RNA sequence: UGACGGAGCCAGCGAGUCUAACCUUGGCCGAGAGGUCUUGGUAAUCUUGUGAAACUCCGUCGUGCUGGGGAUA
């Protein structure tokens, strides 16, 4: 159930003051925990990053990440009234289609993207066909891996079409949501990453809450779409950061 | 092909070789590539494919 | 008429290369053509043995 | 601006040339390796 | 221009006694110096000053220079001759 | 100044002046150049004009102040079988 | 159906369906002067504090059709012939008021001296094409026989 | 077809051997729409600095250009 | 039982069915009309076989246009040359023979490659 | 910072150029979006490739030029 | 004969159950072989079919090139 104690602290008390000086990784400033399961969780990776919902400690605000807005196909009316509406009118870097899209940014230029921005976010609606025009560099591991959004908050159903418009409150709203908390997607096997926290934008006791958090809404019975999914006994945590070892934390 | 050598220096040393798959499609290593250091062209019988293994017989 | 000056090396070789006043630019370039022109001059010599 | 007063020189060639939980848990992953 | 073994130097009529005769030329022609002295008068001219004017020379061998009305020529006469060697064989001399 | 001719208006024709004053004031030439209307802005009323005799559309009238801003003012402008029954 | 308004260095066509700005012209090097369509509303004039009267063609701001170099004080008005229609008269603070021909912009095709302060003011006569009627700082409404010398007004 | 026989390209319209000309450069070599573009802007700014018939400008400049003695270099 | 008349233009690959027919005065082109036919500059290679011969020709057939191939060029060469071999044909199966070779003096007085296109090329100098 | 964005340089009041100024020079105080503002390798890798070019020379029978 | 930013629209070749990366950080299972999962970095003329680019149209800007070790925020 509660899992914060000093082994806990320890770890990441030692991981902190390792990375502050370990000159093999002066570069990875993030810290993920490694929650280990003893069941294998059954459903299979589909790329869409469900969202853990975090209570006292936004950990990225909106503002200070470089955002790619991927659209639909005319993005005329995405575009339009995303940037000229003062609600949303800084909030995005870039907003670009997918078929300008693949037409713009190929081979090499997808490094060059991966390098430049830091939330790939797109439409729902557009978002299954991305992996083959955004590439393999998006999507081994997930750092850069674009998230779901919902741009009308109108519901599609059948035998009429949805009217075509955009809400920037809206875009804001979950865009805020998705800064706001973290985020896991999930596999068949027993290991799942999760980022929590960052390497100095954050302490060790919002670590440790936010961390606690994320135990509660994956092993819980509720919120059975997202965070119903250690549907058995979760057996350890590890913490590390992308190029350490894993600082094991309840070993139950 | 991908890595039977470690440097164009070597393919150079080894132009002209005969060589074969496992499943005994022929073929002659043709060139040292540029940019891999010990990638080379080779021209076989007929299309090979990406689950063999090319192989030089040497003494 | 506004008066310049003209900018040249005195005492030229058109074929030297000129002073780069640097030497970790001006090295690595010699060092560039030497391995440029090593390295050519080797693998032609071990591929025509070869044949 | 030069009223006869020419290119001035330049210097020479020779003139510009004389002038622990950490390490303790890394160490044991290695030994349980290294053990089984 | 002429390469001495190292050297770059242009012909003039005094620093050699025959490289114009091992060449094939006479020694009544190797003149750089008058092309030296005419310039010098028409790039100290008045009316290059007001900006009237400007000089195109043109050699023996056809190679024809534009020569600006900008330019400090050098007054003496080595320094000349030392620009004009890197003139022939860089193509273009910088302010 | 400007002055307009056979616009549709019952002054047949009008000359309008700007007079750095607030004042922008129209004169009938045909009953010896009298004023007939004036209007009033917050400056020195520096240039002016109104649309020209063969408008057509939306009338206007155009001040441009020594201020730095400008005033316009306008005058504005069942089925086929059941047919052949 | 348009007006052009002459701010400081911008000239903004407004349009009179919905009395907002359509077009803007920007690309003056001073304080604009004048601006004026032409007779048949194909192309507009504006003067400028360094004697540049460029023509630029109406509802099209990025193509200067020609930059007359007129003389080196402010040139500050500049309007077409009423009659004709390839003749712009530009006066300036240099107390001369000129006839250019649009075609040949190089040299004007009058140049009306003759005033002692300060032109500032154009005018043709609407049925005689001949006669130009300047206006300057000393009163003196004179007015010019084109057919004439020009340099003295009849 | 203007250009199989010796003194049929005499017979090209004026203004098609005028962009025909107009679309050669290192650059622009082809571009023939663009030529026709830029041929159609000049003959509208033609007819708007001099009110008359800008084909028959253009033809008036073809015969006032076009020289009428010219010197050959002897052997 | 209505009359219909289908001829083909081409040029470099262009290709240009025009289908003719007895009809209100319609000409389609890709199913657009032919006003909206790009690069918009070569709207009047278009529409010359029209104002060559007039409208009141066209006031009774409607024709349509099926395009494919070639660049934007070659796709208004093939549809002026469809729309003037069709108006052609139409005037001499349905319409009288003397108008069907009055417009053939007013197509080919024109220019011949509205009606016969420039077929086998090159020359072995 | 309100300054018109059509105006030019020089007509600009001074309240108005000096908020541009703090508005620069304090920006994520003033909650602007971050995202808005933002050797000898050579020569050491390329001895030891001549080393081993003059290595692998010497290994065979060659000379130079 | 530019620089950004949208929009429009046009081909012809090409169809072998075949077509195609590398280096890592760690979790679990397994006797090992290895399997799976997770993770960061480098490279990239994409992957088999839909499609091009030049081009056309539209808004904004506006034409004297470049450097590292030193100095001020």
């Amino acid at each position: 159930d509660i899992i914060k104690s000093g082994l806990a602290e320890k770890a990441l008390k030692a991981l902190i003051l390792q990375c502050e000086e370990n000159p093999s990784l002066k570069n990875d400033k993030d810290i993920h925990i490694i929650i280990n399961t003893g069941k294998k969780m059954g459903i299979n990776r589909d790329n869409i990053p469900r969202i853990i919902p975090l209570t006292k400690y936004k950990l990225f605000k909106p503002r200070d990440l470089n955002i790619l807005l991927i659209t639909k196909d005319p993005s005329a009316l995405y575009r339009e009234t995303l940037t000229k509406d003062e609600h949303t009118s800084e909030l995005f870097k870039e907003i670009i289609s997918v078929k300008n899209l693949r037409r713009r940014f190929k081979g090499s230029k997808l490094t060059q993207l991966y390098k430049d921005f830091d939330l790939v976010v797109a439409d729902y609606r557009v978002h299954h066909l991305l992996p083959e025009v955004l590439g393999s560099r998006f999507y081994h591991g997930s750092k850069k891996l674009p998230y779901m959004i919902r741009m009308s908050k109108e519901v599609k159903l059948k035998r009429q079409q949805m009217v075509e418009k955009c809400d920037p409150i809206y875009v804001r709203a979950q865009l805020r949501s998705i800064c706001k908390n973290t985020s896991y997607i999930p596999n068949n096997d027993n290991c799942l990453s999760v980022r929590v926290g960052y390497i100095q934008k954050h302490s060790i006791p919002e670590i440790l809450q936010n961390i606690q958090d994320t135990i509660n809404f994956l092993t819980d019975k509720s919120k059975r779409p997202q965070g119903g999914v250690i549907k058995g006994g979760i057996i350890s945590i590890f913490v590390k950061t992308s190029n350490s070892t894993s600082l094991p934390i309840y070993q139950f | 092909i991908k890595d039977m050598f470690s440097s164009a220096m070597e393919v150079a040393r080894f132009e002209g070789a005969q060589i074969k798959t496992v499943s005994g499609i022929r073929g002659e290593i043709k060139r040292a590539l540029s940019k891999p250091e010990g990638h080379y062209r080779a021209a076989f019988e007929d299309k090979i494919l990406m689950s063999d293994i090319v192989i030089l017989r040497s003494w | 008429i506004p008066t310049h000056a003209p900018k040249y090396e005195e005492n030229f070789n058109p074929d030297k290369k000129s002073y780069d006043p640097d030497r970790t630019r001006s090295e690595i370039n010699k060092m560039k053509a030497q391995l440029k022109k090593e390295r050519k001059f080797t693998m032609k010599e071990i591929r025509k043995d070869a044949k | 601006t030069d009223r006869f007063k020419g290119d001035d020189d330049i210097p020479y060639k020779e003139r510009l040339f004389e002038r622990d939980y950490y390490q303790q848990v890394q160490r044991g992953k290695q030994d349980k390796k290294i053990s089984r | 221009t002429h390469k001495i073994s190292d050297k770059y130097v242009l012909l003039n009529c005094d620093d050699h006694q025959g490289l114009l005769k091992k060449m094939g030329r006479d020694i009544s022609e190797a003149r750089p110096d008058i092309t030296h002295q005419c310039l010098l008068t028409l790039l100290d001219s008045p009316i290059n000053k007001a900006g009237k004017l400007q000089v195109y020379i043109q050699t023996s061998r056809g190679i024809l220079i534009e020569v600006n009305p900008t330019v400090r020529i050098p007054r003496t006469f080595k320094r000349f001759s030392g620009l004009m060697v890197q003139l022939l064989h860089k193509l273009s001399i910088r302010s | 100044l400007d002055y307009v001719e056979n616009f549709d208006s019952p002054m047949q024709s009008a000359l309008i002046a700007s007079s750095l004053d607030g004042h922008v004031k129209v004169f009938d030439p045909l009953d010896n150049f009298q004023v007939k209307f004036g209007w009033k802005f917050s400056g020195p009323v520096l240039s002016c004009a109104v649309s020209p005799s063969t408008a057509q559309g939306n009338r206007h009238l155009v001040a441009g102040l020594s201020s730095g801003l400008l005033a316009i003012r306008t005058k504005k402008k069942k089925s086929n079988n059941f047919q052949r029954m | 159906h348009d007006f052009a308004v002459t701010s400081s260095t911008r000239v903004q066509i407004f349009s009179s369906r919905t009395r907002q700005v359509i077009k803007t012209f920007s690309r003056f090097k001073d304080v604009v002067y004048s601006a004026s369509f032409r007779s048949d509303g194909k192309l507009l004039c504006a003067g400028d504090a360094t004697g540049l009267v460029s023509v630029y063609d109406s509802y099209n701001p990025r193509t200067i059709l020609l930059s007359i170099n007129a003389s080196t004080h402010p040139t500050h008005v500049t309007k077409f012939h009423t009659q004709d229609n390839k003749i712009l008269a530009t006066a300036s603070d240099d107390r001369v008021t000129r006839l250019w021909d649009i075609s040949n912009a190089y040299e004007p095709q009058l140049e009306l001296t003759g005033a002692t302060d300060y032109v500032r003011t154009l005018s043709f006569i609407p049925a005689a094409p001949h006669l130009v009627a300047t206006g300057s700082y000393d009163g003196l409404i004179r007015l010019y026989d084109t057919r004439s010398s020009g340099s003295t007004p009849i | 077809r203007y250009a199989n026989k010796r003194f049929r390209k005499a017979q090209c319209p004026i203004i098609e051997r005028l962009t025909n000309s107009l679309m050669m450069n290192g650059r622009n070599n082809g571009k023939k729409l663009k030529a026709v573009r830029i041929i159609k802007h000049t003959l509208d700014i033609i007819n708007v600095l001099t009110d008359q018939n800008p084909i028959q400008v253009v033809v008036d400049a073809i015969t006032n250009t076009g020289p009428r003695e010219d010197t050959t270099r002897v052997g | 039982a209505v009359p219909s008349v289908q001829t083909f233009g081409k040029k470099k690959s262009a290709t240009a069915v025009a289908h003719v027919k007895a009809g209100k005065g319609l000409i389609k082109v890709n199913g657009s009309p032919i006003t909206l036919v790009e690069p918009e500059i070569l709207r009047f290679k278009v529409y010359e076989p029209l104002l060559l011969v007039g409208l009141d020709k066209f006031s009774n057939i409607d024709i349509r246009v099926r395009v494919t191939g070639g660049g934007h060029v070659s796709q208004v060469y093939a549809i002026r040359q469809a729309i003037a071999k069709g108006l052609v044909a139409y005037h001499q199966k349905y319409v009288d023979e003397q108008s069907k070779n009055e417009l053939k003096k007013a197509f080919t007085s024109y220019d011949r490659t509205l009606l016969i296109a420039d077929s086998r090329r090159p020359e072995p100098k | 910072a309100d300054v018109d964005l059509h105006k030019r340089a020089g007509e600009l009041t001074q309240e108005e150029l000096e908020r541009i100024v703090q508005i620069m020079q304090n920006p994520t105080h003033y909650k602007i979006p971050a995202w808005f503002l933002n050797h000898t390798l050579a020569n050491n890798v390329e001895s030891k490739l001549r080393d081993d070019l003059e290595r692998l020379k010497k290994i065979r029978a060659h000379r130079g030029i």
